[PDB]
């Protein structure tokens, strides 16, 4: 299953609300300690 | 301007008139908006007197007066309510449901609803004492429209309270007795009744697939689907959540919402100005694309893929996360032709744009989506053209950059895509 229940329990007393409007942001980069041992390949271009 | 002592000496006397007058003075004091002596009459030990008067079938006015006085106390804090329950009010109120006097019956309906609304414990007590049958009797009329709106609303609200809460959720057999009447209510034309009934269904479907099965077996879907297209936000919201909860269930249960024509309403739900609706509708779609190929096929047939592509592209981030799930579920269970169609709808670009987000989980979802799409391209020997689409829109740079993602799994999936479709 790829099925998932709702993130928050919706009720007749909380349905009308502002959802903070989250921002996409940027992903966290691996530390230097991690990178020194990670094999990283360059992608070919066309 | 009576005092509690005045009420006591009148209530405890053998003078019938003094008892009624004292009971009415009590009710009036408890109604006061600015500082009502709830605690004072409770400490005065009046609850037991009121409960006893509920049984005075001979004196209807004192019955009404004490039911109201007991209700005003039940409607208070989650302490004053407990005093009423301990006073034995539950079974007493239940026997008043069949009262010939409507205003007395209603008072009983309201009191029972407030009590069951306190929490799961009181709710089960109201059920255990047999409130359901008498309550359903009051709705067993040929034309529900003949009932006063106010009356009907209190009843629906009360039933909804018997369906609310999950620790634990209502007993299965009790839910089973309530479902048939709930379905009939979904046919009413009063928005308040409809909203409350939909909320009730949303609570009953919020749980194990076994509970969903019962709600579906009782035939609530066709009606919920119709309410999905309601114009009233207070109705659409719970109706959508109820349908959303049902499709978290089995493929068979999910087919029932598809057969009821639910998909035909999504083009509007996915384009609804209210972002909450859009979010809940996309979440609902993700659970439908999580099903069988033939179901994904119906999503296709209803022209819904373009709308999902649309939400993934333009829409709040919270809604885009749900869309990402909807797309990844689709690429995961769909056929090659279904995937080819997805790519044709312009899914690549908006999918890549989200590969720079802080939410690691969304990145993994999108990476698995891209992975599934490349597998379909392999079968068609079109892997190369897919690579160019990805590269040409800046997606390759994002995949390459994720090799520096803090999460190892994200790094591994990026690497793998690189060494398979961007090798050399």
């Amino acid at each position: 299953m790829a099925k998932r229940v709702a993130e928050k329990e919706l009720t007749d007393r909380n349905w009308d609300e502002e959802d903070e409007v989250e921002e996409m942001g940027t992903f966290s980069v691996a530390s230097e300690e991690v990178m020194k041992n990670r094999a990283v390949k360059k992608a070919k271009r066309r | 301007n009576w005092s509690v002592e005045d009420i006591v000496k009148g209530i405890n006397s053998n003078n019938l008139e003094s008892q009624l007058q004292a009971t009415q003075a009590a009710r009036k004091l408890l109604s006061r908006e600015k500082q009502p002596p709830i605690d004072n009459i409770i400490r005065a030990g009046l609850i037991p007197k009121f409960v006893s008067f509920l049984g005075k079938t001979d004196c209807s006015p004192i019955q009404f007066e004490s039911a109201w006085a007991l209700t005003n106390i039940a409607s208070g804090t989650s302490e004053q309510t407990k005093a009423v329950v301990d006073g034995g009010a539950i079974p007493a109120f239940i026997s008043l449901l069949a009262s010939p006097h409507a205003h007395i019956s209603e008072q009983a309906v309201w009191a029972l609803g407030n009590i069951a609304g306190d929490g799961s414990a009181f709710r089960d007590l109201v059920i255990k004492h047999g409130a359901i049958d008498p309550l359903l009797a009051l709705l067993a009329v040929p034309d529900l429209s003949t009932l006063a709106c106010g009356y009907l609303r209190n009843l629906t609200w009360t039933l909804s309270n018997l369906c609310r809460n999950k620790n634990p959720a209502p007993p299965l057999d009790a839910v089973e007795q309530i479902l048939p009447t709930l379905v009939r209510l979904l046919h009413h034309n009063d928005p308040e009744v409809l909203a409350d009934s939909c909320w009730a269904i949303s609570y009953l479907t919020d749980g194990p697939n076994e509970r969903i099965e019962m709600v579906v077996k009782k035939g609530v879907v066709p009606q919920l689907v119709k309410l999905l297209g309601a114009t009233e936000l207070p109705i659409v919201t719970p109706a959508l959540r109820a349908i959303g909860n049902i499709v978290t269930g089995t493929d068979e249960q999910t087919q029932k919402v598809i057969d009821a024509g639910a998909l035909a309403v999504f083009p509007s739900l996915l384009t609804n100005p209210k972002t909450n609706i859009q979010k809940e509708a996309t979440w609902t779609m993700s659970n439908i694309t999580a099903g069988r190929q033939d179901q994904i096929q119906q999503v296709v047939n209803h022209g819904l893929v373009p709308f999902l592509v649309g939400v993934l592209s333009k829409a709040d981030f919270k809604t885009q996360k749900e869309a990402a799930w909807a797309i990844t579920n689709y690429t995961s269970g769909g056929t090659v032709e279904q995937i080819v169609y997805l790519v044709h709808c312009g899914i690549i670009e908006p999918l890549m744009n989200l590969l720079s987000a802080k939410d690691t989980k969304i990145i993994q979802v999108i990476l698995d989506a891209i992975s599934n799409i490349f597998q379909a391209a392999e079968k068609l020997g079109e892997t190369e053209k897919l690579s160019i689409m990805i590269e040409e829109c800046g997606g390759l740079d994002k995949i390459e950059a994720l090799q520096r993602h803090e999460n190892e799994s994200v790094y591994k999936a990026s690497l793998n895509l690189i060494e398979k479709y961007f090798s050399v």
